[PDB]
């Protein structure tokens, strides 16, 4: 499932801003 | 429906006109040096960033709790965020809206910049969303409505916010949203070019280095509503480059439990074509406010905080931080030498 794929990904924690 | 110009629109116009008057006064003469570090007792870290942290503090003379953001001037300079930090403070001291966290004091010393804001004890939307999985559409609509009104307010002052995400939205004691983190907010007429934001939330024109305006906030609103209602963002991957490839592709897929009204709103917000993106058309924000998905929303009642919230955060007395994660603490050191004085002179 999409949800399972999300949960197993490296981006379910707080996401840092970018700016370069 | 979203084009009509009855009396209701003139009330909004009158409201926004007075708001701009107040804003401009403060914008043109910013408050500066309105407290000192020793007036606050530092208690616990509430969150962190690349060049600073936010701590729970208690104001000694009143016993009020606040959230004090502490930014290391040298680190700001190294990351080339001087002007953005000046933007943040100048804008935040000038604005006033029910869903905007207030800047109560600001000051600086040899080492650091300080922004003392209201403490919002309910924690980040991010924490609650991840834990519960996803919000119901009525729950998401409630929060979404507040962002819509907030962007209407901000955009009328020629401000762009540029970092909408659950990490940047706090829940207050009444269950309403408080927007914080004005680090990328900017006052600009016409167009700007800075590459900034968070990868999941970036509009295609930002990724493609096109030059852009307030329409990127409305795209970000699309991403936010999707993530609230789905439990995951519309474009995710392990690496940012793959996220960007999905974003510019023009393809979005919706969970089967998304209502048809929700999918329709989201297709108009997650619109790669600026000539077609909701919030960016002739009817402005009113294409959004009059969309079918918001039919049940009483915008005035939202503004007045008369609507019943989906949930009220657990509150264990004042100073309780149980709705926030724990972070590693670090002693504040103030150098005996002034750092970066010229760069931050107007702060
Ligand atoms: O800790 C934070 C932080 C730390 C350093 C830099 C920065 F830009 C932000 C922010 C990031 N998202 C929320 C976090 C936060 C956590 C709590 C409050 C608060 O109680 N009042 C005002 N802003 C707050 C902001």
């Amino acid at each position: 499932t999409t949800y399972a794929d999300f949960i197993a990904s490296g981006r379910t924690g707080r996401r840092n801003a970018i700016h370069d | 429906a979203a084009a009509k110009k009855g009396s209701e629109q003139e009330s909004v116009k009158e409201f926004l006109a007075k708001a701009k008057e107040d804003f401009l006064k403060k914008w043109e003469s910013p408050a500066q040096n309105t407290a000192h570090l020793d007036q606050f007792e530092r208690i616990k870290t509430l969150g962190t960033g690349s060049f600073g942290r936010v701590m729970l503090v208690k104001h000694k003379e009143t016993g009020n709790h606040y959230a004090m953001k502490i930014l290391d001037k040298q680190k700001v300079v190294k990351l080339k965020q001087i002007e953005h930090t000046l933007n943040e403070k100048r804008i935040l001291q000038a604005v006033n809206f029910p869903f905007l966290v207030k800047l109560e004091f600001s000051f600086k010393d040899n080492s650091n910049l300080y922004m003392v804001m209201e403490y919002v004890p309910g924690g980040e939307m991010f924490s609650h969303l991840r834990r519960i999985g996803r919000f119901s559409e009525p729950h998401a609509r409630f929060y979404a409505a507040q962002i819509v009104l907030t962007f209407e307010y901000l955009h009328s002052l020629d401000l762009i916010y540029r970092d909408l995400k659950p990490e940047n939205l706090l829940i207050d004691q009444q269950g309403y949203i408080q927007v914080t983190d004005f680090g990328f907010a900017k006052r600009v007429k016409g167009r700007t070019w800075t590459l900034c934001g968070t990868p999941e939330y970036l509009a295609p024109e930002i990724i493609l280095s096109k030059g852009y305006n307030k329409a990127v906030d409305w795209w970000a609103l699309g991403v936010l509503i999707y993530e609230m209602a789905a439990g995951y963002p519309p474009f995710f991957a392990d690496q940012p480059i793959q996220i960007y490839e999905k974003i510019v592709s023009g393809k979005v897929r919706f969970p089967s439990h998304f209502s048809s009204d929700l999918k329709d709103l989201l297709r108009n917000l997650l619109q790669v074509d600026l000539t077609k993106r909701f919030g960016n058309l002739k009817n402005g924000v009113n294409d959004i406010k009059n969309h079918k998905w918001f039919a049940t929303t009483d915008w005035i009642a939202i503004y007045q905080r008369k609507v019943e919230a989906p949930f009220i955060p657990k509150f264990k007395g004042p100073g309780d931080t149980s709705n926030f994660d724990d972070y590693e603490e670090e002693e504040i050191r103030v150098s005996i030498n002034e750092k970066c004085g010229k760069e931050f002179s107007e702060f």
